[PDB]
Parts: C-alpha cells; sequence; structure tokens
C-alpha cells in the first residue's frame, strides 16, 4: 500500500447512516439471500456453460465449477468479514478505502467502474440469446442478432434494447420490493430445478465418457470462464441500511447465496453434459437447447421464460452497482461531482444513467460474449484478490474490531483465496490484459492529475 | 422476511407443478 489516506470506519458509518436514516430496516437473512441469488444466477450458468463445455473442459466442466467455486468460497468469506466488520452500504471500493486507502481504493474503484459495466453488457448478450431462442418456435433480421464478424451479423439488437430498457427502468426508480424480489428469484430457482428434475431422466453416461478431452489444461481455462457465473454475492451489502442487525445477517446472505448456487451449478453442469454431447453445446441457450435436443419442448419454454425474467434481474443489479459506484467515488472527490434538479427548485447529486447505459448498450451490441466475460473476469479477480488481502491487512492494522463473523482460519484461507484467484487469472488470454492494463493506466493518470483534488486532500 | 419466505416457496411449487405437468405430456 503506497500513498494511503485510509477512510476512518467512523466516517463510513456516518455516510451509511445518513443515507439510510429515512430508510426502514426490516430485511432479514432470507431477504439478503434472495438479493444474492438474484444477482448470481444468470448468463454465466444459462449461457456460458455451453461454450465452456464445448470448447474448454467438456464433461469435466464440473471440476471447472468446483475449482472456480472453491476460489469464490475463500473470497466470499473475506467479503463476509468485511460486511460483518464494516456494515456499510458499500462493496470492495468502500472496503479498500478503509484498509489500504485512496490509491488502492481508486485503482479498485476504477477497476470496478469497468467491471460492472462490461458485465452489464455481457449479461445482456446472454439475455439476447434466450430471448431470440424463445421467439423462434420468430426471428428478426439475420444481420441484427450477434456481434459484427466476417459473415453474418452486424449488431446485437436485442441486447441493445434490454440495456436501454433497464436504463429506462432505473431512471424512473421504482421502489424495489423485497417480496417482488423473492418471486423473481424463485422463478429463477424453480426453472433451474425444473431443468434438473426433467433433464435427469434423459442423462446418458456415454456423453460423460470423454471426461477430460482437453485435459486439466482445459479444466482450468474453463474455470476462468464460468467464474463469471459466481459473481453477485457482493450485492448483499447494497441493502446494508435496510437490515436489522447487519453485522450477522449480511455474512449469512453472502455465504448462503453462494453455496446454494454452487450446488445448483455443479448439478447443471453434470446434467447438461449428460444430456447433450459436449461438442454440440456451443449454442446461445444451452439449457433451453438441452431440453429441445431431448424432445422436451414444452419445458424448454418455461426455462426460457425464467431465464428471460431472471437474467434481467442480474442486469438491474449490475448497472445499479455501477451507478452507485459513480455516486460514491465522486462523493469521495476522486471524480467530478455532477448535479441535476430533482424538484423544480431543488437540485441533487446526479449520475447520468443514460450515458453510462448507452455506453453499455453499445458494447453489448458489438462485442461477443466470450470477450466481455473474459474482460469482466480479470476485473472481478483483481478485486477479489485485493479484498482477500485486505482482510489480513485489517487483521494486522486494527485487530481490536467488532467481528460478528470472521474468516475461519486467520491466514490460510485468505492466502488460499489469493492463490486460487491468481491461478485463474493466468488462464485468461493475453488480449484481455490489453484492455485491462490500459484501462488501469488511464485511471492511474486520472488519479495523479485530479485524484489528489478530493474531499481528503487538506 | 416472515411472509416473503412463503411467497418464495409458493411460486416455486407453482412453477414446479406446472413444469412437472408439461413434462408428463411430451415425447
Ligand atoms: C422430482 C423429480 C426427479 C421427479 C418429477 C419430475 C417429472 C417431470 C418426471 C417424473 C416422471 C417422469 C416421466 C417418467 C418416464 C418417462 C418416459 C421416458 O420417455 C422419459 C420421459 C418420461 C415421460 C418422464 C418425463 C418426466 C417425468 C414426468
Ligand atoms: C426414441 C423415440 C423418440 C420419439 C420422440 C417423440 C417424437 C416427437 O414429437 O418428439 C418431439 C420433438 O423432439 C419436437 O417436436
Ligand atoms: C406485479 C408487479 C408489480 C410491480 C411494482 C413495481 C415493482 C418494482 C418495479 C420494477 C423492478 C425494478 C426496480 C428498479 C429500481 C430498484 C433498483 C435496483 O434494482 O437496485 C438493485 C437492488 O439491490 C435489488 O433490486
Ligand atoms: N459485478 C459483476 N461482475 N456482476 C456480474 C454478475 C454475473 C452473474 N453471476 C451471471 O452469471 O449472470
Amino acid at each position: 500500500m503506497n500513498l494511503f489516506r485510509k477512510k476512518p470506519i467512523q466516517l463510513l458509518m456516518k455516510e451509511s447512516g445518513a443515507k439510510g436514516a429515512s430508510l426502514r430496516k426490516e430485511l432479514g437473512a432470507f431477504d439478503l439471500t434472495m438479493l444474492g441469488i438474484g444477482a448470481i444466477i444468470g448468463t454465466g450458468i444459462f449461457v456460458l456453460t455451453g461454450v465452456a463445455a464445448a470448447e474448454h473442459a467438456g464433461p469435466a466442466l464440473v471440476l471447472s465449477f468446483i475449482l472456480s467455486g472453491l476460489a469464490c468460497v475463500f473470497a466470499a468469506l473475506c467479503y463476509a468479514e468485511f460486511a460483518s466488520t464494516v456494515p456499510v452500504s458499500g462493496s470492495a471500493y468502500t472496503y479498500s478505502y478503509a484498509t489500504f486507502g485512496e490509491l488502492i481504493a481508486w485503482i479498485l474503484g476504477w477497476d470496478l467502474i469497468l467491471e460492472y459495466g462490461v458485465a452489464s453488457s455481457a449479461v445482456a448478450v446472454g439475455w439476447s440469446g434466450y430471448f431470440q431462442g424463445l421467439l423462434s418456435g420468430e426471428l428478426p433480421k439475420a444481420l441484427t442478432s450477434a456481434y459484427d464478424p466476417a459473415k453474418g451479423t452486424f449488431i446485437d439488437l436485442p441486447a441493445i434494447i434490454i440495456v436501454l430498457f433497464i436504463t429506462f427502468l432505473l431512471n424512473l426508480g421504482a421502489k424495489k420490493s423485497a417480496r417482488f424480489n423473492a418471486v423473481i428469484v424463485a422463478i429463477k430457482v424453480a426453472v433451474v430445478l425444473l431443468f434438473l428434475a426433467v433433464g435427469v431422466w434423459y442423462v446418458k453416461p456415454e456423453n460423460w465418457t470423454p471426461f477430460m478431452p482437453y485435459g486439466f489444461s482445459g479444466v482450468a481455462t474453463g474455470a476462468a470462464t464460468v467464474f463469471f457465473a459466481y459473481i453477485g454475492f457482493d450485492a448483499v451489502s447494497t441493502a446494508a441500511e435496510e437490515v436489522r442487525n447487519p453485522q450477522r445477517d449480511m455474512p449469512i446472505g453472502i455465504i448462503v447465496s453462494l453455496l446454494v448456487c454452487t450446488l445448483l451449478y455443479i448439478a447443471v453442469s453434470l446434467v447438461l453434459t449428460g444430456i447433450v454431447p459436449y461438442e454440440q453445446l456451443n449454442v446461445k441457450n444451452p439449457v433451453a437447447f438441452a431440453l429441445n435436443y431431448i424432445h422436451q419442448d414444452w419445458v424448454a419454454g418455461f426455462i426460457s421464460l425464467g431465464a428471460i425474467a431472471g437474467i434481467t434481474t442480474v442486469l438491474l443489479v449490475s448497472m445499479y452497482g455501477q451507478t452507485r459506484l459513480f455516486y460514491a467515488i465522486s462523493r469521495d472527490g476522486l471524480l467530478p461531482k455532477v448535479f441535476a434538479r430533482i424538484s423544480p427548485t431543488r437540485q441533487v447529486p446526479y449520475v447520468n444513467t443514460w450515458l453510462t447505459g448507452a455506453a453499455v448498450a453499445v458494447f453489448a451490441g458489438i462485442i461477443p460474449l466470450n470477450k466481455l466475460a473474459e474482460l469482466t473476469n480479470i476485473g472481478t479477480l483483481f478485486a477479489f484478490i485485493t479484498v482477500s488481502i485486505g482482510v489480513l491487512v485489517l487483521r494486522k492494522t486494527q485487530p481490536d474490531l467488532k467481528r460478528a463473523f470472521r474468516v475461519p482460519f486467520v491466514p490460510v484461507v485468505p492466502i488460499l483465496a489469493v492463490l486460487f484467484c491468481g491461478y485463474l487469472v493466468l488462464q485468461l488470454p493475453a488480449m484481455t490484459w490489453i484492455g485491462f492494463v490500459s484501462w488501469l493506466l488511464i485511471g492511474l493518470v486520472i488519479y495523479f492529475i485530479y485524484g489528489r483534488k478530493h474531499s481528503e486532500l487538506n | 422476511m416472515l411472509g416473503n419466505m412463503n411467497v418464495f416457496m409458493a411460486v416455486l411449487g407453482i412453477i414446479l407443478f406446472s413444469g412437472f405437468l408439461a413434462a408428463y405430456f411430451s415425447h
């Protein structure tokens, strides 16, 4: 940690308390688990499982989910202790600002500004696949159905439309309902269980026999791909102002949501590859494709509808997590403060959701899903590594702190989170480093020409 | 958290009931 102006935890309580003073707190460990599951299950399991099975691991994609799941478990425990120690309405940016400080907080924040954005484009691309697949059986123009390659398509229009629709939704700001959230999440969980219950009757173990055709090398490169599917448990700390006793219900919501998805993910990979041979799984809607391939067409409509109504929740959470990140970074002074009128004569701090949304809408319509997922994955992995180290830093500096939940084993588990994650980063392409490093160099320039012009310069 | 646990289990069973129903009338 270089050039550290740590934010005092007392100051984070005052901001999370002033913003959440009018809000009614009544959420529990179940509502927070719905907030986690509703932000995890999406394009990663519904779409990326097909490409990862076909071209990375094969039937051994279950080991890819176990290795990738193990990395997220160790990292989720670190996020949990931060949510238990710093129970503020903030994520890895607010945690790094209190443990490392300014420079590390800005790099991670600048890293997350992109990670939430590229993931928003990635979630919408997979959403466009299931929406188009559900329509056929109809089809739009052939030139407006995917990214721009050498033969076929120009722009992904459905992915563009759903982004501008969620941008229109977040602009209105309909008061989110805790009961409405549990319904949409249960739709997602039931159709995943519906696939597993129906699909188990059609599993031929012959489709498992070439278990590791690409070897463990392909198991590892697939683990970095479906690592995308586990992201979302960090969104539990969003409603930190609306929880009675956040010190213990937020760690519960984080871990319980992740472990539930891990079991469902391990189950889907085994059934999906057991039904369809892995070579035929490279398709935009593998779960709906698996039900069609095996003559269960009527159920493939249910799963396609639950995916349409379920993936659209991950997109709402992702773009909000990016919008709220602009609100917090500019509040800390590291970005220019924008303002707009909320009443005819009362102006408030403003973040242009139509510009951040239009930027997401562009990339969702021209970039293929495998690239957006990989670029999202390098951003999430570095943010995961920083938090896993920050726990050990917060253990050494400020040890006598209130920790309702604390990581099981003091050094071993956070170190394992770092090694597991850092091993996954090595299995990503080198071109993913191009857009990621050059993005950090742009932010590193911003910090040394404007970052030291903030609410903590003095 | 109280009543929301029921609305979760309800529509979960409603979807699985209709899903189990459609899967029986196929192939
Ligand atoms: C809890 C789970 C595992 C069991 C309930 C799921 C439902 C959907 C199951 C239970 C019995 C199943 C049926 C049993 C036998 C056959 C014949 C064969 O052609 C496969 C399809 C078909 C017609 C199955 C379709 C799915 C089915 C109706
Ligand atoms: C029967 C239907 C009745 C519907 C009645 C209206 C229900 C809310 C409307 C839209 C949902 C999108 C709300 C968008 C604003 C909430 C922001 C958001 O999603 O934030 C992420 C949060 O952590 C988790 O939602
Ligand atoms: N902050 C993020 N990177 N969010 C991405 C959420 C992706 C989600 N797990 C899915 O598979 O759809």
